[PDB]
């Protein structure tokens, strides 16, 4: 059976173009053709079109005529999808998929995320999260670390330089005026804090800004 | 790494069986991506694929229609080879028989029927005549331009059956300006060819010239010194 | 532009038989639509299920079956299991092209009910220094993973400023989420009491915060 | 499995020339369409696979393309060593093949004659050989004269394939007589005519003097 490896995530400004690839490795005893599919918002699947690596036939969804171009390099076993004039509506995960003689999509690439944003690289501002000190009474306490106005994803957030691992919850980012904000919260015993040092270590590699921040009442 | 070594008699009597073998080096006969084909070449038919065998959780065989009814292609996992058997041959089966690998060349991981490695070919003659080994005579250089210029000398290989015969000079040492002519078929029904070379006249006194003649069908080997 | 319609979501218990449907906007689904189905699992793992209306792909369990039911194509799961929790898409063939449906999100209840822990934090000193303020409402340890969030300022409902992440999965297989109330530093000081409201399966957990306490 | 038509089925072209061979297939299956180069007494070598992918150790000057059911091999800059027969293929069917010949300047034959060996003559036959070496084009003709009389039989001729370096041809003619018949004559000659010669070249030997 063949395996399909798509190319890495891509970050583009409106008006740019992009070329995603999908490399087939392994073997197949029967011929097959390559379909490309778009997932929007994580649920809305859309057929873009297909190319046949064997007879060179292509068919497009009418919505994607002239936006998308499918090609193949038969010597490297690689399919390519080129998107012209990227818009916010092109922000999505793109999958390639094998359809062979039974006309079910039996192998899929893991997908390539394309993000279309005119936003600039901005580092995060990292804020402490501590309880209202009146509500100190309780056997466990939960702290946190707010990461606001970063771009682009990703950011990586740890606790006490990775030493503190359990009790931790890092939430998904929200999109707030073309920048992302995050948060991660920890639960430790009421005796551990404020007695011990609880410090979050936020990293934003895409601006080479790593930041530490310890928390007090 | 992949090599194909063909063997087995080139001369086959009418109505009898052609038997050829192709021994594989640098891959397995049962490899998941190896397809073992026989293909033949004649003037009548040009290049004609005859059939294959391949392993895929059990041996498969496909044959061309022209021969479906008298052809068998069999693998031997023991010796790592596969064989061709054609039954009840007629002169129409006189041809050069090649073995060939397919399925190494793939597009998007699938076998695309490109034949990437071929054996050397066995020349097959269907005839009831007997094998006869050549006589080898010298074509000696003349006294013309011995003092300075170019000498022509050669060997004549006459009255051999069947084809082919190979000729080399000085066991390969001399190849530049060698012409080995296509055999002709004499009215006797035996073949004859010449092999000739042009050499500096000044070498005639210092360098030896020997034509090495091989006729595999009769196990005839001859090395003939050609001299003034 | 043929449109393919599937029911949006469905929640079952293990052991139930479930039937998902796939309808063509242009008229009856027929054999010549050659309905196929794929399953999307977490981590964007697509695998194909059925082709040719009713032909299981290799390795697909026999509990899965394809059929035409009336004038729509259907996928029937006879004895759903927790591992069958996924999104199911059908695609229809329209002479020369495939059209995907919108997918049915299938939840199979495979763990105890769990009610949300709600922790509500105040805006920090440093963030206040920049004349901005964000209240963070962490929602953890709930199942199933469906929460409605709601905000109360001085006991009065909120309309804007609010963002809420989608339920995501925790180390312990329960669901978490977070909601934000982004205020300005003046609006923070103009009001006293603040409150995050989470609804889950019919009950409401809530937490309050008064500015006088910071 | 009726051999596919190739167009043309033969050509000759000068060194440096762009050359195009077209295969008439029955189906636009580019990836199962291949080309082979075959030099004389060699197995075909895979040249182009899947219409446009080049085989191992195939120079850049060879390229391939398709359009509908027509596939084309192009040799961008014809070289002397490109003398070959070229075959297309699709699935299990081969084309009829296309012979490519190099055009070059005219080059006249060098003529050599070889009397029979004493070794042969004891055996009862006499073979007399005339060699026409490294000429171009291929229309060289040989007449055998015995005591200045033209022979209308008793000879056989054979021509080499075009040389891979210098694009010339070579021919040998062999005149075969019984020993008895050989000795009833004195002067054996071959007379050679070819475009590169202003007038016929004759080489001859005297029986006995040899
Ligand atoms: O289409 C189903 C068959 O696919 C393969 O066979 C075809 O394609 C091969 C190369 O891709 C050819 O060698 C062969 O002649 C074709 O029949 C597969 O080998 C077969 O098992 C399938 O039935
Ligand atoms: O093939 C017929 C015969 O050819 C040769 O003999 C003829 O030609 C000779 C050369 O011109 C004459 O001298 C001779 O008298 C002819 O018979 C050959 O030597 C014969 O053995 C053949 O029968």
């Amino acid at each position: 059976e063949v395996q399909l490896q798509e190319s890495g995530p891509e970050l583009m400004k409106p008006g740019a173009s992009v070329k995603i690839s999908c490399k087939a490795s392994g073997y197949s005893f029967t011929s097959y053709n390559m379909h490309w599919v778009k997932q929007s918002h994580g649920k809305s699947l859309e057929w873009i079109g297909y190319i046949d690596p064997f007879n060179d036939g292509t068919t497009y969804n009418q919505k994607f005529k002239g936006k998308a171009t499918l090609t193949v390099d038969k010597s490297s076993s690689t399919a390519y999808m080129h998107l012209s004039s990227l818009t916010s509506e092109d922000s999505a995960v793109y999958y390639c998929a094998k359809l062979g003689p039974y006309w079910y999509f039996d192998v899929w690439g893991a997908g390539t995320t394309v993000t279309v944003s005119s936003a600039k690289t901005t580092a995060p501002s990292v804020y402490p999260l501590a309880p209202v000190c009146g509500d100190t009474t309780g056997s466990s306490v939960t702290l946190g670390c707010l990461v606001k106005g970063y771009f682009p994803e990703p950011v990586t957030l740890t606790w006490n330089s990775g030493s503190l691992s359990s009790g931790v919850h890092t939430f998904p980012a929200v999109l707030q005026s073309d920048l992302y904000t995050l948060s991660s919260s920890v639960t430790v015993t009421s005796s551990t804090w404020p007695s011990q040092s609880i410090t979050c270590n936020v990293a934003h590699p895409a601006s080479s800004t790593k930041v530490d921040k310890k928390i007090e009442p | 790494q992949v090599q194909l070594q063909q063997s087995g008699p080139g001369l086959v009597k009418p109505s009898q069986t052609l038997s050829l073998t192709c021994a594989i080096s640098g891959d397995s006969v049962s490899s998941y991506n190896a397809v073992w084909n026989w293909i033949r070449q004649s003037p009548s038919r040009g290049l004609e694929w005859l059939g294959r065998t391949y392993y895929r959780s059990g041996w498969y065989n496909d044959y061309a229609e022209s021969v479906k009814s008298r052809i068998t292609i069999n693998p031997d996992t023991s010796k790592n080879q596969f064989s061709l058997q054609l039954n009840s041959v007629t002169p129409e089966d006189t041809a050069v028989y090649y073995c060939a690998r397919s399925g190494h060349i793939t597009v998007f991981g699938v076998n695309v029927d490109a034949f990437d490695m071929w054996g050397q070919g066995t020349m097959v003659t269907v005839s009831s005549a007997s094998t006869k080994g050549p006589s080898v005579f010298p074509l000696a250089p003349s006294s013309k331009s011995t003092s300075g210029g170019t000498a022509a000398l050669g060997c004549l290989v006459k009255d051999y059956f069947p084809e082919p015969v190979t000729v080399s000079w000085n066991s390969g040492a001399l190849t530049s300006g060698v012409h080995t002519f296509p055999a002709v078929l004499q009215s006797s029904g035996l073949y004859s060819l010449s092999s000739v070379v042009t050499v500096p006249s000044s070498s005639l006194g210092t360098q030896t010239y020997i034509c090495n003649v091989n006729h595999k069908p009769s196990n005839t080997k001859v090395d003939k010194k050609v001299e003034p | 532009q043929a449109v393919v319609t599937q029911e949006s979501a469905l929640t079952t218990s293990p052991g139930e038989t479930v039937t998902l449907t796939c309808r063509s906007s242009t008229g009856a689904v027929t054999t010549s639509n050659y309905a196929n189905w794929v399953q999307e699992k977490p981590d964007h793992l697509f695998t194909g299920l059925i082709g040719g209306t009713n032909n299981r792909a290799p390795g697909v369990p026999a509990r899965f079956s394809g059929s035409l039911i009336g004038d729509k194509a259907a996928l029937t799961i006879t004895g759903a299991q927790t591992e069958d929790e996924a999104i199911y898409f059908c695609a229809l063939w329209y002479s020369n092209h495939w059209v995907f449906g919108g997918g049915t999100k299938l939840t199979v209840l495979g763990q105890p009910k769990s009610s949300p822990s709600v922790t509500l934090f105040p805006p920090s000193s440093e963030e206040l220094e920049t004349n901005k303020a964000t209240l963070v409402c962490t929602i953890t340890d709930f199942y199933p993973g469906v929460v409605t969030v709601d905000w109360k300022v001085d006991g009065t409902p909120v309309t804007q400023g609010m963002e809420t992440t989608q339920p995501s999965k925790q180390s312990n297989n329960k669901y978490m989420a977070s909601s934000y109330l982004t205020l300005t530093a003046r609006a923070w000081e103009r009001h006293s009491s603040y409150s995050c409201q989470v609804t889950h399966e019919g009950h409401t957990v809530e937490k309050s915060l008064s500015r006088a306490d910071c | 499995d009726i051999q596919m038509t190739q167009s043309p089925s033969s050509l000759s072209a000068s060194v440096g020339d762009r050359v195009t061979i077209t295969c008439r297939t029955s189906q636009s299956l580019s990836s199962y369409t291949h080309w082979y180069q075959q030099k004389p007494g060699k197995a075909p070598k895979l040249l182009i696979y899947a219409a446009s992918s080049r085989g191992s150790g195939v120079p850049s000057r060879f390229s391939g393309s398709g359009s509908g059911t027509d596939f084309t091999l192009t040799i961008s800059s014809l070289q002397p060593e490109d003398f070959a027969t070229y075959y297309c293929q699709q699935s299990r069917t081969f084309g009829q093949g296309t012979k490519v010949e190099i055009k070059r300047t005219v080059a006249a034959p060098s003529v050599f004659i070889f009397p029979p060996s004493d070794e042969q003559l004891k055996s009862g036959t006499a073979s007399v050989v005339c060699l026409l070496n490294n000429f171009y084009p291929r229309e060289a003709k040989v007449q055998w004269k015995v005591d200045n009389a033209l022979q209308s039989g008793n000879s056989q001729e054979s021509v080499t394939e075009q040389d891979s370096k210098d694009s010339t041809y070579s021919l040998s003619s062999t005149l075969t007589l019984s020993k008895a018949d050989y000795e009833k004559h004195k002067v054996y000659a071959c007379e050679v005519t070819h475009q590169g010669l202003s007038s016929p070249v004759t080489k001859s030997f005297n029986r006995g003097e040899c």
